[PDB]
């Protein structure tokens, strides 16, 4: 328990009338449901990287509100409506990279962003929700128009007004603007499988924002193996066809700067598990007297590994 | 995330490339694909998604990971067999303009720009 | 038994002490209490009882009367109704700021005093057996000091972990973290608070007796 | 007027008629010492100390009788301090009366309305099936669809069927709240496939299923039980009440609450936690969806509809 500075990784478990951890399909899809079934609080699901929930200060829109009302609808104003945008994007920015790490002042106004949708998530004011007949629809803007950031509300009630919330305790996401706060859509989602929406309404539950991790070591982790041996890593490609692993052979000569994307590897413990994030699929050793092949998955027990100390 | 973006848009891609090559994509599937190219287009410019017209993009330096990425992750090789389907004959290039066809020219030139973005 | 006690009359602590010795209905006296002071743990009109109870427990125990305060702890009984231990517990029965209200506060000061006065005076053994106690109450009074009755809580708890070091504090440093003490004796400088900072004062010199970096 | 009648104290002389001599024998006697109770339990309102003055003379009271039993009941009808220091000699007189004179409505329900403001538990335990007997025998089971036949007009209100519902909202009074100790008593007197049996059966009465979802490998098998009963007055007076007062309820509470760890299982559960308010979605936005039928729907458009 610590202050909830500004800009680590959130995600809001929810475990009021229901239980879920709150996210969206990714990609393009426009809602914000829960996945009940698809992880607990205490025993967090796969694809941990879903949960990503990067906290920034609220948006200023008032130059840029002025130009998309300009757009909507003069001319010889537009350049310096233009201007004066570009001015207000300027400080919105910098409003943003300075609340980097604030601590979370009670009822202090703030906005959670996918990192996958990278866009902040807002309420549609004028806008009924997709499914539920009485709510209001929501969903995630990219810029957002000062309603994509809302206030925390301390759903524990204990924290002083103002006081840097506590990481994990009770928070809701109280409506800035709307002033309904975030309500669990109740709704037997049947589109959707698990799908439970958030609308803005007056509810009796929320959920509270979590930090990530900021990563005898780190565990359930997604990080590269390099091979002092041979001054590299071991990544996968699509040799011949077909996915082999090896031990690529840089011609650059910064041999810290190879970052070529093909060296994420997940660790996994049981009582670590090599998952090679490049393809998705595991490692594994077998004839070859041996060599190193990628399996499906690493649920085979042969996919087994030893770390050795230093 | 980076990554992760990229694994999923190659998916994607190459649903729609098989959709494509198979049969007519309906107004969902238009509308999905025409989502597709805009995400890979803010990712490929790395830029603010402001109010900027869809093909104005103008960066400083794109993330050298990230365009390497798309490169070996078949991004680019998603956005050739795009072209190369759209053609094959699923568009003769001379109804462009004419009211119905709109979509399809529209996302052929994100495609396009998406390309030339990469290839900064 | 309240009012014989006021003052904290040693006569008649003496006199329940030859009382309870010699009648044999000892141990089904303290099993109306122990009962009773089993009927407030679980339950968390019965506080109402429990608040009289550690005030008589605290005027027997009143004035470093040690062998009352054996009689308390063990009773050389054939079966040992432990009340400084329930006490405790019931003590331990910072999430706590919302369960310390204008309604609960009295009734812990009364339980930090008695649990003072039964080891206040050297009682080598009862001090051993509040800290080497299995229910976290050596820290839900660390957490009583950090996180205007409010001051008398703090005041009492000090008190408390005072009288648990005389003749430990390796094991009360565990919980409070020695800037955060320094942190709230200084915030204490503004019954008066500075009394109050004070006596943290005091429990932070005799814990820096036994701690370097306190001594910084 | 409760006032000024205890101002004139006539309820001393009321229960002095009471207590005079009546020479049983004449129909007078009897029509007089019943008007006199029908009186006191009319001076007996819910005034405390009213009711902590009649109860002072118990003893006078307490005797066998159909007109004494509800005397007795009237008296602590709601006086929660006066009921909750009912000491036990009340309760063993009241199962020594019940079991001598037998099966008697008024002993049963003078006790359930004195349960509802353990030791009436424990008491129930140790009076065997005696009085509370539970019907879940084969033979039983036979004579429990014999009685139900015989009550196709109705409930007689007093026969073995009234004993049954009295004795099954007496246990599930004793144990209305967590109680381990009358639930694991009520249980082992109530084996589920017995009410699995009996109120899934097309035979079971409206108020005999009520009484038997109230009391409540069966939840996972009574759900479609439930199913069964949930339009059966959609497709009466008081017919659909006696379901969905509770049937929703507990349900939702084992969709959402940890108590049923199966929350994933087999078709029965896995698809009629999906399909069965289905079934309600008519129901759950009925003309007549409003109040408790409402709050079920919006659990049961919202959850039941969801697992």
């Amino acid at each position: 328990s610590s202050f909830l500075h500004i800009g680590d990784i959130v995600s809001l478990y929810a475990e009021g009338s229901v239980n879920g951890f709150i996210s969206t399909l990714g990609l393009v899809d426009d809602r914000c449901v829960v996945e009940p079934a698809a992880g607990d609080l205490d025993n967090p699901p796969k694809k941990f990287r879903d949960c990503l929930f990067k906290v920034c200060p609220m948006n200023r829109y008032s130059a840029q509100k002025q130009y998309w009302k300009a757009k909507q609808t003069d001319v010889v104003l537009l350049q310096k409506l233009q201007h004066a945008a570009q001015m207000e994007q300027k400080q919105n920015d910098t409003e943003n990279k300075k609340v980097h790490g604030d601590v979370v002042k009670y009822g202090s106004v703030i906005q959670l962003l996918h990192m996958k949708s990278n866009k902040y998530l807002t309420v549609n004011k004028r806008l009924p929700a997709l499914l539920e007949k009485n709510a209001m629809r929501v969903t995630l803007d990219a810029t957002g128009n000062e309603g994509s950031w809302l206030f925390i509300q301390p759903f524990w009630k204990l924290r002083s007004n103002g006081d840097n919330v506590v990481v994990g305790d009770k928070v809701i996401l109280n409506p800035v603007n709307a002033g309904q706060p975030l309500h669990a859509s109740n709704y037997e989602l049947s589109d959707n499988a698990g799908c439970k929406e958030v609308n803005s309404v007056n509810c009796n539950t929320s959920w509270k924002i979590n930090l990530f991790m900021q990563f005898v070591l780190k565990g359930g982790d997604v990080v590269r193996l390099f091979h002092a041996e041979q001054e590299k890593f071991l990544t996968c490609d699509e040799y011949k066809g077909k996915l082999q692993v090896f031990l690529r052979t840089t011609l650059r000569q910064s041999a810290t700067s190879a970052t070529s994307s093909n060296a994420l590897w997940e660790v996994e413990v049981v009582h670590y598990r090599f998952k090679h994030l490049a393809t998705g699929n595991y490692l594994a050793a077998e004839e070859n007297k041996y060599c190193l092949v990628a399996v499906p998955h690493g649920n085979d027990i042969a996919s087994l590994f030893e770390l050795d100390p230093t | 995330r980076d990554l992760d973006f990229a694994n999923d848009a190659s998916s994607m891609l190459a649903s729609a490339v098989e959709k494509l090559n198979e049969g007519f994509i309906s107004q969902n599937d238009r509308r999905f694909v025409i989502q597709l190219l805009e995400d890979l287009v803010f990712f490929v410019s790395d830029v603010p998604n402001n109010g900027q017209n869809v093909l104005d993009i103008m960066v400083t330096k794109p993330n050298r990971e990230r365009q390497k990425l798309m490169r070996e992750q078949n991004i680019l090789k998603q956005v050739f067999g795009i072209l190369k389907a759209p053609f094959r004959p699923l568009v003769r290039l001379e109804e462009l303009s004419d009211q119905k066809n709109a979509p399809y020219q529209h996302m052929f030139r994100l495609c396009y720009r998406v390309l030339r973005h990469s290839q900064e | 038994a309240i009012h014989l006690l006021d003052g904290g009359n040693t006569e008649i602590q003496k006199s329940f002490h030859n009382l309870m010795m010699s009648d044999k209905k000892s141990e089904r006296f303290f099993k109306v209490l122990h009962d009773r002071m089993k009927r407030a743990q679980q339950e968390t009109t019965s506080v109402l009882i429990m608040q009289p109870i550690l005030r008589f427990l605290q005027l027997l125990c009143e004035n470093h009367n040690r062998d009352l305060q054996n009689f308390l702890r063990c009773q050389n009984n054939k079966t040992n109704y432990n009340l400084v231990c329930e006490t405790l517990q019931f003590l331990d029965i910072g999430l706590l700021g919302l369960y310390i209200n204008e309604d609960n506060v009295g009734l812990v000061i009364q339980t930090l005093e008695t649990l003072t006065e039964y080891c206040q005076g050297p009682c080598h053994e009862n001090q051993t057996c509040i800290v080497t106690h299995e229910s976290n109450g050596i820290d839900i009074i660390t957490a009583l000091i950090l996180n205007d009755l409010v001051l008398q809580l703090k005041d009492n708890a000090s008190k408390l972990l005072l009288a648990l070091m005389e003749s430990n504090a390796e094991r009360i440093l565990i919980s409070l973290r020695p800037q955060e003490l320094v942190d709230v004796i200084k915030k204490a400088y503004l019954v008066s608070p500075r009394e109050v900072g004070h006596n943290i004062y005091i429990l932070a010199l005799q814990l820096s007796r036994h701690n370097k970096q306190l001594q910084h | 007027q409760q006032r000024l009648l205890k101002n004139m104290d006539a309820h001393k002389v009321m229960l002095d008629l009471l207590q005079i001599p009546y020479d049983k024998g004449d129909a007078k006697m009897m029509e007089i010492l019943r008007y006199t109770h029908q009186f006191l339990q009319k001076f007996c309102a819910g005034n405390p100390g009213n009711q902590a003055l009649l109860h002072k003379h118990l003893h006078l009271f307490l005797t066998p009788g159909l007109l004494e039993a509800e005397t007795m009941q009237h008296i602590f009808l709601n006086n929660y301090q006066l009921c909750s220091e009912i000491s036990e000699p009340v309760l063993q007189h009241f199962v020594h009366l019940l079991a001598t004179h037998g099966r008697h409505v008024q002993y049963l329900d003078f006790l359930h309305t004195v349960i509802k403001a353990d030791m009436i538990m424990t008491e129930l335990t140790n009076a065997g099936d005696d009085v509370v007997v539970f019907y879940n025998d084969k033979a039983s089971l036979a004579h429990l669809l014999d009685m139900m036949k015989a009550a196709r007009d109705g409930v007689e209100d007093h026969s073995p069927l009234m004993y049954h519902i009295s004795l099954v909202d007496l246990l599930a009074a004793c144990a209305e709240g967590k109680n381990v100790y009358t639930e694991i008593k009520c249980t082992s007197l109530l084996p589920l496939e017995d009410v699995v049996s009996v109120v899934t059966h097309e035979d079971c009465i409206t108020e005999v299923k009520m009484a038997y979802v109230n009391f409540v490998n069966h939840i996972w098998t009574l759900f479609e039980n439930f199913t069964l009963d949930m339009a059966r007055v959609c497709s009466d007076p008081t017919l659909e009440k006696y379901v969905l007062s509770v049937v929703l309820d507990t349900i939702n509470a084992f969709f959402s609450s940890p108590f049923s760890e199966n929350s994933t299982s087999l078709q029965t559960h896995q698809t009629i936690v999906v399909q069965l308010l289905q079934s309600t979605t008519r129901l759950l936005e009925c003309p007549w969806l409003q109040q408790q039928h409402k709050g079920s729907v919006e659990a049961c458009i919202r959850t039941l509809a969801m697992v």
